């Protein structure tokens, strides 16, 4: 006897639906969550001069790491006992 | 076209090729053909090699 | 439920997690053999290890990084004297 015209919840008349307590108390912790986090977040250790180039040596070697991984890329040694070993399959017990 | 132990060759191989390229070259070794592939044109290089060797 | 109290406590949220339950080796033999070591354990172990080692690694890092840094500017601070005592004598006087 009360209708929410065309879809619930998409068009330009909604369904009502109130906020409630538990709402507000998951939104405020969250909050406090971020406040935390920003006081951790403002003060630096090292000054921007300070840090600069502190690991090149090392950000060179991951990358030469990452050259190597690849370069090592090639069809693999095809050996004797396989093509040998699949002679195998006649073994005769007598 | 290779008659014997080819790890023997692929070693003598990598070992002559390794202090030319840096570092030691990508192979593949194939025993039932008796071929070997090696990574980049080494052409010119493995004639003269196996020519002092005599084969 | 209570995981507030505990991280309060200094306990973990989930009691599964790095208590005294999960550590112990729970079955051993009946004369006293110490049991083949958990993979739960053994796996936990393994990348605690790793955390530590990235730990040492970055503090490192950073110190190695703060010691360049002055090195640098006390090198500076020098190359100014060295001026000094390089620079020819003034022979213009009133």
């Amino acid at each position: 006897r009360n209708r929410i015209p065309g879809r619930q919840w998409i068009g330009k008349h909604r369904r009502p639906r109130p906020v409630s307590a538990q709402a507000k108390q998951n939104m405020i912790r969250r909050l406090e969550t971020e406040a935390e986090n920003q006081y951790w977040l403002s003060r630096p250790f090292l000054t921007a001069e300070q840090e600069r180039g502190h690991a090149a040596v090392r950000r060179a070697a991951a990358f030469q790491a990452l050259k190597a991984a690849q370069a090592a890329r090639f069809p693999a040694h095809r050996r004797l006992e396989e093509q040998l070993g699949h002679l195998l399959v006649t073994r005769k017990w007598s | 076209k290779v008659e014997g132990d080819i790890w023997a060759l692929q070693k003598d191989v990598e070992d002559f090729l390794s202090p030319l390229l840096g570092k030691t070259p990508v192979t593949q070794v194939n025993e039932v053909t008796g071929t070997l592939r090696v990574k980049g044109y080494f052409d010119q290089q493995l004639k003269a090699w196996l020519l002092e060797k005599g084969f | 439920a209570g995981s507030q109290w505990r991280l309060q406590q200094g306990f973990a949220a989930n009691p599964s997690g790095y208590g005294p339950l999960t550590e112990l080796p729970d079955w051993s033999y009946a004369d006293g053999r110490p049991a083949p070591p958990m993979k739960g354990q053994l796996r936990r172990k393994a990348q605690r290890e790793k955390f530590a080692r990235r730990v040492v690694l970055l503090s490192q890092e950073m110190d190695a990084g703060l010691q360049a840094w002055q090195l640098r500017q006390q090198e500076k601070l020098q190359e100014e004297e060295g001026k000094q005592k390089n620079a020819l004598k003034s022979k213009g006087a009133l």
